[PDB]
């Protein structure tokens, strides 16, 4: 019995980690979003 | 102020590499710049052996710097505070013989 | 005049407006950083 | 026997979230020491 | 002369420096910051 409880437990919250790593997955990207426009003015000025 | 010890429990914070640290500061403190243009540790090791009579090593290391690593523990979910003393020759101390524990079977 | 005080603007512009680049920054990451606490305590909400 | 293997399992994982969760909690201060001081400078 | 062109060498060097040090903090933060990521998935990898 609680191996299908155990079971339903896993598969729900297995889902809130990629959720929450492709809520992270975003990151790396940010300030090579963000400051690469940025590091443009370094040999400028 | 009184002392707590779970401040070195949630503490964000860890020793770095700190090499480009000083770098960081050095193209920092120049801008700036240029827009204008015994120990006290052996008196704290006289301070015990003033108040208390003797050197008692267990307190020498407390004098020192400790590092204080929060864990857990799989089975329990608990937690276990896993220690290395400035002078201690086991991991994480200061004085450590290599080779040393490294990751590169686990990160792989 | 303009020699020297135009040589000026192209630096004067800059050194204003990288602090709202920054300033920006910041925020940015702090709001998408957040996140992520955020959902971790979620998953022990789960979990 | 399953069931066992399947609980102990659960416990594991959530522990190393919570061994993550410091792990995360650093970026944000990570954030400041590598801006901050950058912006008197410029100022 | 030289009261300007040294003291206009002071931004010279001080403005593009200043944003030298943006590279490794995009370089430094970012490479770091994947290794959360590396945790997370890992977690999964447990069960």
């Amino acid at each position: 019995e609680r191996a299908a409880v155990l079971q339903a437990q896993r598969t729900a919250a297995a889902a809130a980690l990629e959720n929450a790593a492709l809520q992270a997955a975003e990151l790396p990207v940010d300030i090579e979003r963000r400051i690469r426009p940025i590091e443009q003015q370094v040999h400028h000025i | 102020p009184p002392i707590s010890p779970e401040e070195q429990l949630t503490a964000p914070g860890g020793d770095t590499a700190t090499a480009e640290d000083v770098s960081i500061t050095q193209e920092n403190e120049e801008i700036l710049a240029l827009v204008q243009r015994r120990s006290l540790v052996e008196w704290l090791d006289r301070g015990w052996e003033a108040l208390a009579g003797g050197d008692r090593p267990d307190w020498l290391w407390s004098r020192r710097s400790i590092s204080v690593v929060l864990r857990h523990h799989y089975g329990t979910k608990q937690r276990f505070v896993v220690v290395s003393y400035e002078n201690s020759v086991a991991w994480g101390g200061r004085r450590a013989r290599p080779p040393r524990l490294s990751s590169e079977l686990a990160t792989a | 005049r303009s020699t020297g005080r135009s040589a000026l603007a192209v630096l004067i512009r800059a050194c204003r407006r990288i602090q709202q680049q920054l300033q920006r920054t910041r925020r940015a990451l702090f709001q998408r950083s957040n996140a992520v606490l955020t959902s971790l305590h979620h998953v022990r909400m789960l979990l």
